[PDB]
């Protein structure tokens, strides 16, 4: 005859209980439900009729035998009341009664909490349009009045930030994070004189120390993967603007600079993250220490994705550019793209297949900046294609799996990713002459 | 408005009603899906010629 | 495998910019990108030279600390001493590989061999973070080493009530002698000297693991490590071979290599209480 | 014979004394080879995240479609 393995956990309204069983699977569920029921029960609530459903679908058929209906040897399956229709949805004989019965059924009434939702909003836009307008103040009229409110601004909310971090943890997270931008802001602006390598390094510094200890703080394992990602980039461009500060170096130098480290911060999100993590309890804090990994992940990838298409513009934003420089770029974009296959998280895959998009995107701005306009509406051509890349994978998943692609294929693919990575170290010492540096010194 | 007010709340108050003794009747009347489950309990062979 | 094509694409590139040779920088170069790049891209039977300067520096380095003795507290294994080591119960025990919600990382049935005598160890581990869930859901504490444990006591169960007995246990006996020093052709001791070798999976397997059955020995364990689905398992295969005599230098059979230079982690790998997976990686069959 | 889930009834012994009424089901097996083996509760503290987390799927197509 033919049996199955298979294991079993009630749920129900109390701490259920995972069995195995054996049970025959030639024959309708209603004949062995009530096995299951002698099995992990321990043997009125208007009883409800149970049977077996998968463990997170929707219950079984009742009248399926666990052959034709999808079980395999040692699967898992739930115990679940059987769909039941809804009770009869009453009916109202005015109208405006009606109105406010209906209504409340699903409504949120207005409390404090949604005040304080707005307060934090309110408080948040402020920050944001008072570092807008002071800094526009300052950068345009220089009445080094908007220095001072930046300052202010920014203070305010470091502090803020750190005070109110035992009153709401949303409001610590959310309000670091925004501090984020009036912090750049002062340090940016807060060099004296003429804008250089000097402002950002002093930004890129500020906000790097702001992200370090703001992740030092974590009340919110949310803004973990945002304050990684701060700290990253602006590790990145304080080393690529104290470069373009101690001596004057080209554009070519800091595109290639730049996206080489979004190159090595990606290849490496492991060894980073793997050095970003630093009455009784063994191993119970395990899911606090694997959110927060994969936090790491997330924003490491996210800040290698960020310094890639920096350093692309700014070595893909030049009106005279070697094709090498666009080969560069074109041959970094396609390594994220083609990096994305070695991740297992949707949010470190988005950021990898973003690059492409974002890359595409800062083109199109940064033509539309200068007087190339012909170049722009490429740069949108090449965003369309992207985005029917996008859309085909997206209709039919027979191209999207990778169970489709034989393993010599995916092999293949392999290779691919690594000449790209790989490639991109000889044909960046090209473009800038560091070949030069030692055949003629 | 005063009447109006009135013959909601007593909408709402036969409503319950009404709820009450569907609540009843369903206790009382199950779907035949789950008749399976009466068996063996307190509840297998409950109406008695008072009910 | 990235790196290093890079840089010898860098250093080739650097000495076709100096094809013409009039200059003596232009000879300096051109020497230094030919010793980069064979340096950077070389042979050794199996190895590259950079691999083989990072083992020496890592052999070194274990010879310079030789307690190594720790193993992971987030992935748990549990072994299971099978006395008749039958051959059929394969496919209850590659069945576990994923099966009740329950997520082994790794199966390996491990085979000692010493005179006629032959013993084996059922031995799978569960690694916590792959699955997290159905053990956070046990209780918020994480229970682990409980659930391999449940895990390990209801393999016990569907085999007995196959028939082969078996019996969980613990304490099982080490492959590598833990007062040796790592050579590179195995790892030493005042006793004959064993040395592991990673046997490549073929249409050929069994007959290559009846012949390192057969081969002079003191001792020798052969194991085989089944990972992923459990309807679509990969196979890596190791054996180690426990020999009175200094190890040849030279993989003694066809069809394996000594992986010189890696033994003590191959060794303690081989350990069926050990939670790591097996050196390298294999295809499936 | 056997009821549906549990262990099969040894050969020497009665209906009755295993006990068994007039409306239980009996499958047909054959008794096993080896001693039958018990089967062991685990103790589960919540259900919520197993039925959470069988909900998860990493980058199915239907990310694709999100992102296209």
């Amino acid at each position: 005859m033919p049996i199955v393995r298979v294991a079993v956990l009630a749920a129900g309204d109390d701490g259920g209980r995972l069995t195995e069983m054996a049970l025959p699977s030639e024959l309708p569920l209603r004949e062995i439900l009530p096995a299951v029921q002698r099995i992990v029960q321990p043997a009125a609530p208007n009883p409800v009729r149970l049977s077996l459903a998968p463990i997170g679908g929707a219950p079984f058929s009742l009248d399926a035998t666990l052959d034709t209906v999808g079980v395999v040897d040692g699967d898992l399956l739930a115990l679940q009341a059987v769909p039941s229709g809804p009770p009869a949805p009453r009916i109202v004989e005015d109208i405006a009664d009606a109105a406010v019965i209906f209504s409340e059924a699903r409504r949120r009434q207005w409390g404090p909490t949604h005040i304080a939702r707005g307060a934090a909003l309110a408080l948040i836009g402020l920050i944001l349009v008072g570092t807008g307008l002071s800094v526009a103040h300052r950068v345009i009229t220089g009445d080094l009045l908007g220095q001072f409110i930046v300052s202010g601004i920014a203070l305010a909310t470091v502090i803020a930030a750190l005070a109110v971090r035992n009153r709401s943890a949303v409001l610590a997270t959310s309000l670091a994070v925004t501090a984020l931008v009036p912090v750049a802001a002062a340090f940016a602006l807060g060099v004296p004189g003429d804008f250089g390598a000097p402002n950002v390094l002093l930004a890129a510094a500020g906000v790097a120390a702001w992200s370090l200890i703001s992740m030092a703080g974590s009340p919110d394992d949310r803004g973990i993967a945002v304050f990684t990602a701060t700290a990253v980039t602006g590790v990145g461009v304080l080393l690529v603007a104290g470069a373009a500060s101690l001596w004057v170096i080209s554009s070519d130098v800091i595109g290639c600079a730049l996206v080489l480290l979004g190159l090595i911060v990606t290849v490496q999100a492991a060894q980073l993250s793997a050095m970003w993590a630093r009455p009784l309890s063994v191993l119970a804090d395990l899911p606090r220490r694997v959110r927060v990994s994969q936090a790491h992940q997330t924003g490491v990838i996210a800040a290698g994705v960020l310094l890639g298409v920096a350093g692309s513009v700014a070595l893909v934003s030049s009106a005279n550019a070697s094709p090498w420089a666009w080969y560069i770029v074109v041959a970094a974009a396609a390594g994220a793209a083609l990096r994305a296959r070695v991740w297992d998280s949707a949010a470190c895959k988005a950021w990898l297949l973003g690059h492409s998009y974002l890359l595409a995107v800062a083109l199109l701005v940064a033509f539309v900046i200068g007087d190339r306009y012909q170049a722009a509406l490429w740069a949108l051509a090449a965003l369309a294609v992207l985005v029917l890349v996008w859309i085909v994978a997206a209709l039919n998943p027979k191209i999207a799996s990778p169970d489709t692609y034989s393993l010599p294929m995916r092999r293949m693919v392999g290779f691919l990713a690594t000449g790209l990575d790989a490639s991109l170290i000889p044909v960046m010492a090209l473009l800038v002459g560091l070949f030069s540096l030692v055949l003629d010194r | 408005a005063d009447y109006l007010r009135y013959l909601s709340v007593v909408r709402d108050n036969v409503r319950a009603h009404a709820a009450e003794q569907r609540a009843a009747l369903e206790w009382s009347h199950p779907e035949p899906e789950v008749l399976a489950t009466i068996p063996g309990t307190r509840r297998q062979w409950e109406r008695d010629p008072r009910d | 495998m990235t790196a290093r094509i890079a840089l010898a694409s860098l250093f080739v590139v650097a000495a076709v910019l100096a094809q013409p040779w009039q200059t003596t920088t232009q000879r300096w170069v051109l020497g230094v990108s030919i010793a980069a790049v064979i340096v950077l891209l070389a042979w050794w039977k199996g190895m590259f030279l950079t691999t083989r300067i990072g083992r020496a520096l890592a052999m070194v380095r274990r010879n310079r600390a030789e307690d190594t003795v720790e193993t992971d507290a987030h992935r748990a294994t549990v072994v299971l001493r099978v006395d008749p080591a039958a051959p059929a119960q394969l496919p209850v025990v590659v069945g576990y590989l994923d099966r009740y919600g329950i997520t082994c990382d790794k199966v390996r049935i491990t085979h000692r061999d010493a005179g006629g005598t032959r013993r084996s160890w059922i031995s799978l581990t569960v690694d916590a973070v792959d699955n997290l869930a159905a053990l956070q859901a046990r209780s918020a504490r994480i229970p682990l080493q409980d659930t391999t444990e449940v895990v390990g006591r209801r393999l016990a169960d569907h085999l007995r009530e196959q028939g082969w007995t078996v019996t969980v246990v613990e304490g099982v006996d080490t492959p590598l002698p833990v007062s040796g020093k790592e050579t590179w052709r195995g790892v030493a001791d005042d006793a004959g000297v064993v040395a592991a070798y990673r046997v490549k999976v073929d249409d050929r397997l069994d007959e290559v693991l009846a012949e390192i059955g057969h081969l002079p020995a003191e001792e020798t364990w052969t194991a085989l490590e089944f990972t992923g689905s459990p309807a679509e398992p990969l196979l890596t295969v190791c054996a180690a071979v426990r020999t009175s005599d200094r190890p040849a230098a030279k993989a003694p059979l066809a069809g394996l290599t000594p992986a010189r230079g890696r033994h003590r982690p191959a060794l303690a790998a081989l350990n069926p209480l050990s939670t790591e997976r097996l050196d390298g990686t294999a295809v499936p069959l």
